[PDB]
């Protein structure tokens, strides 16, 4: 039972790693959008913060 | 599984909207992140059942 | 002609009230803009109004 | 005729202010659109305005 | 009469710009409607506009 649980845990960790990488990419894109908007003049400093 | 189907259809809708052009790329990236999250949740549920 | 004069004065009073509230909003936004706490879009919109 | 001319000039000034703010908004949205940070629909709406 | 003609032409240009933006919006909605991704109420409203 322990061996099976460990194998399943490894697979779940791989999937979660992929999901969190995608989330990081999305957050970076949103931050870049906010920074560009602030530079243009449609945003405040608190939004990019 | 039902949640995964719903999220996939939502992602397809967002992709079509961007393709014709109605929303920015940030929405598309967020939808892709949600789809990846629901896929990971499905994998976790399958392993829990096992 | 007295009635027409009264109507014109009333219209002028209405316009003056609108101008006063717009100017007050503009002054408040100008005071806030010093520390970059409002985007320039809102300030420009208020100035145009 | 002087009063009518003054009224026409005031209307022209109002229209010019509206055009100025619309042009500023259009320029900002065109700057933002470069790397697909805002929807094309917003840019088209600003251009129409 | 030249001034009146110029004013009429300007009004025509304004109407044409509004029609152009409405047509672009309705064309995009029609493109999206193929896969049942928008309620028919929105498409009907865009067509009416």
């Amino acid at each position: 039972q322990t061996v099976r649980s460990s194998f399943n845990n490894i697979n779940a960790s791989i999937s979660s790693i992929n999901a969190y990488k995608q989330a990081v990419v999305s957050a970076q894109s949103s931050l870049d959008a906010m920074e560009a908007g602030y530079s243009v003049g449609t945003r405040t400093i608190v939004d990019v913060l | 599984q039902a949640q995964k189907e719903a999220i996939y259809r939502q992602l397809d809708q967002t992709t079509q909207r961007f393709n014709v052009g109605l929303v920015a790329i940030t929405d598309v990236q967020n939808a892709r992140a949600q789809y990846d999250t629901v896929l990971a949740n499905e994998v976790t549920a399958r392993n829990n059942l096992d | 002609y007295q009635a027409t004069y009264d109507s014109a004065k009333g219209d002028l009073a209405k316009a003056q009230a609108a101008a006063n509230i717009a100017q007050l909003t503009v002054n408040r936004y100008q005071k806030l803009l010093g520390t970059q706490y409002i985007s320039k879009q809102e300030y420009d919109q208020a100035l145009a109004d």
